[PDB]
RNA sequence: GUAGCGGCGAGCGAAACGGGAAGAGCCCAAACCAACGUUGGGGUUGUAGGACACUCUAGUUACAAAGGACGACAUUAGACGAAUCAUCUGGAAAGAUGAAUCAAAGAAGGUAAUAAUCCUGUAGUCGAAAAUGUUGUCUCUCUUGAGUGGAUCCUGAGUACGACGGAGCACGUGAAAUUCCGUCGGAAUCUGGGAGGACCAUCUCCUAAGGCUAAAUACUCUCUAGUGACCGAUAGUGAACCAGUACCGUGAGGGAAAGGUGAAAAGCACCCCGGAAGGGGAGUGAAAUAGAACCUGAAACCGUGUGCU
RNA sequence: AAGCAGUAAAUGUGGAGCCGUAGCGAAAGCGAGUCUGAAUAGGGCGUUUAGUAUUUGGUCGUAGACCCGAAACCAGGUGAU
RNA sequence: GACAAUGGUAGGAGAGCGUUCUAAGGGCGUUGAAGCAUGAUCGUAAGGACAUGUGGAGCGCUUAGAAGUGAGAAUGCCGGUG
């Protein structure tokens, strides 16, 4: 009832106020200190460095690029496909559907982790070595 | 608004599955005849972000 | 005579839910229309007052300082909006725990169809005591009743709502509910 | 906060794709024909268009060419508009206690205290001499349409582009494309020209060096009607009060303080002390320690009289 | 999410987009395993393979960022009573 | 019921008092609200009642929500008075 509410236990806690007296434990220097950089109004240091000692940043190398034409493909093991009833086909057009595959990046890959049990018909982009011999090996065909 | 990377720090580390970053080595530019064969050999290996570096630098890569 | 699923009015209400509902629309209907003026906000005070050493006296540099009086204000109210929200699968548990607690406690009537051909206040208010309903009551029916809203809407604790403007606020201050078939089915179909 | 830029330090920081709001496109220069350079006609492009030669007829006054008569609304004054009586306390009833009534009207404000039914109102209807705005119906005003042939002709020049010196593109001269300024040089003509991040070849897309165009977008000195877990006189605008005023400065310019009797002035006739101010009675009023220096009236501070020392 | 409908509401509708279900490598790439390497030989990082949305509290970053206080710098004006 | 612990600055953790406004419910008030004054009252603390004078119209309680939420000191600002 509206008058009386009650929200879950353990769910609100009350915000802590400081400089309101010496009773609370925060009040005189509000947890700052005595007389530093770092007891001013406006803070102090980047959250880095900055001045003194070289930064650990600076003092190691750079590595690597970046290719442009980079490809990544959205991935399914063999476990995720034994929703499917057995004797069935797969496409790219149905994994997206049936709720598998969320994004398709830049194509379909089928990897081999895990045990498949089931005579179904896949076609994808890209297979493993794994992945195309476990198909295979209870009777079944695949395409790219 | 929208917290801003350190460009200068994601040209030098990457992210692993636990949630570390592997670094490379210092001390390998040049001068190479001034240090011993161990040495040298040894500073091709890759090491890991120690975890008192890790409490200054956390909030500097957050996107990465 | 009418049969309606357990789904709806009958379920187990959800109390911690039912109250993140409320504290969300209550606070989601309130708007911030306040201001203050800081120190560069009041007008005047760019002179100093007077030199920096001296003559004995305090230190100032303009006389629109906090410690002025009429000076400007720090750390004031400022204009902002209340509202948050919560995931589409809470926003319906919390109605069907609505439904279902005013079930519990006896607080649910259906009735035939509203049969009005014209506004009239005193025959609705004859009809709502003939039922025996509380002092406050929300009828629910399926569409937009023009000549049942026009009446029953000056009586000070009835307010009218259609099967798709349903709410937690609503059901949760009303007293009882007086629904019509055609109205629970709909709500039934609707939710889930 | 990705790609990238950066004493590669501090730091700077995109676009295309996709999802939405809104959504019409057009006029000139040239070829060419007729008249005395002139003004008319013809003509507007990439699936290649146009000139010449071959059979040939929707008013868009916001672009697209520009002057006017022609009924419905809106705004600017307003008018109708339901329902209550009695007792008690009180100075006064709307309060308390009993009997009633209205409601498409229980928003709000006032009335001697706290009113759906006392008053102004509200819901709902009615109403325009005259002026202005927005729209629609004839009148009114312009009006040339598509395919086949491509012998030949036309399709924007000191322009594009290059070197030197700068700037702008997220991009600091860097491997810097894409585009702007000053100086100096300086093309091509459909088997033509440009772009796809130096550059060349092949492919794909487009057609510079002329012009015009509503809508979705930004803001509030204002007018009208409203709203708030915004302020309540050291707050809220500097200014609730004759405030950009008293005042201060040669000048530009700087800038305050100050709200409250009572329901109704019914604002103390008359007598006494005094030169007067001020007071003591008598009256008004529920109340005058509510008498205009007026609601309530705290502390500092200043006085008079008294129990114990 | 923007948008649309709704009383400046509640919540309908909207699946562009985001996080997770799989890592390793500078990259091509391979994949429960990958990199280095002539060689799983040894070694590094992974095979845990439960997250995700809203919100109370703590701390951080960008904004003046707990409050008051300079000596100064730049830009446009006023002054030879 | 038996035993054990309880000095404390910087600083960390936990539980509470009081103030203004909102929602729902329930109440008080001209037979006298808030405010002010006095009192030999109650609780471990912040603090809460009651009675009597003044005052002349508003105000508490319970559960939730949100903050311009607590003053002894800054040669602090404004007013009054030594």
């Amino acid at each position: 009832k509206l008058h009386e509410l009650k929200p879950a236990e353990g769910s609100r806690k009350e915000r802590n106020r400081v400089g309101r007296g010496v009773a609370t434990g925060n009040g005189k220097t509000s947890g700052r200190g005595h007389k530093g950089q770092k007891a001013r109004s406006g803070g102090g240091v980047r959250p880095g460095f900055e001045g003194g000692q070289l930064p650990l940043f600076r003092r190691l190398p750079k590595r690597g690029f970046t290719n442009i034409n980079r490809k990544e493909y959205a991935i399914v093991n063999l476990d995720q496909l034994n929703k499917f009833e057995d004797g069935t086909e797969v496409t790219p057009a149905l994994l997206v559907e049936s709720g598998v595959v969320k994004n398709e990046k830049s194509g379909i890959k089928i990897l081999g982790n895990g045990s498949l049990d089931k005579k179904l018909t896949v076609k994808a982009h890209k297979f493993s070595a794994s992945a195309a011999e476990a198909i295979d090996a209870k009777g079944g065909a695949h395409e790219v | 608004p929208k917290m801003k990377t350190h460009r200068g720090a994601a040209k030098r580390v990457k992210r692993t599955a636990s949630g570390q970053l592997k670094r490379s080595r210092a001390f390998t530019s040049h001068l190479f005849a001034n240090k011993s064969t161990k040495q040298k050999r040894q500073l091709r290996k890759a090491r890991l972000v120690s975890k008192s570096d890790m409490k200054r630098v956390k909030q500097l890569l957050a996107y990465k | 005579s009418i049969e309606l699923s357990d789904a709806v009015f009958g379920i187990e209400p959800n109390n911690s839910v039912l109250f993140e509902a409320i504290n969300l629309q209550r606070a989601s209907l309130r708007q911030g229309t306040h201001a203050v003026k800081n120190r560069s906000a009041v007008s005047g005070g760019g002179r100093k007052p007077w030199k920096q050493k001296g003559t004995g006296r305090a230190r100032q540099g303009t006389i629109r300082a906090p410690q002025w009086r009429g000076g400007g204000i720090v750390f004031g109210p400022t204009p902002r909006s209340y509202a948050y929200k919560m995931p589409k699968k809470m926003r319906r548990l919390a109605l069907r725990s609505a439904l279902s607690f005013k079930v519990q406690e006896n607080g649910l009537t259906v009735v035939d169809a509203f049969n009005f051909e014209a506004p009239k206040t005193k025959e609705f208010k004859n009809v709502l005591s003939t039922l025996e309903q509380p002092k406050k009551v929300l009828v629910v029916t399926e569409n937009e009743d023009v000549n049942v809203e026009l009446s029953a809407r000056n009586i000070p604790g009835v307010q009218v709502t259609t099967a798709q403007g349903l709410n937690v606020l609503d059901i949760t201050n009303a007293d009882s509910l007086v629904i019509t078939e055609a109205a629970a089915k709909k709500v039934e179909e609707v939710l889930g």
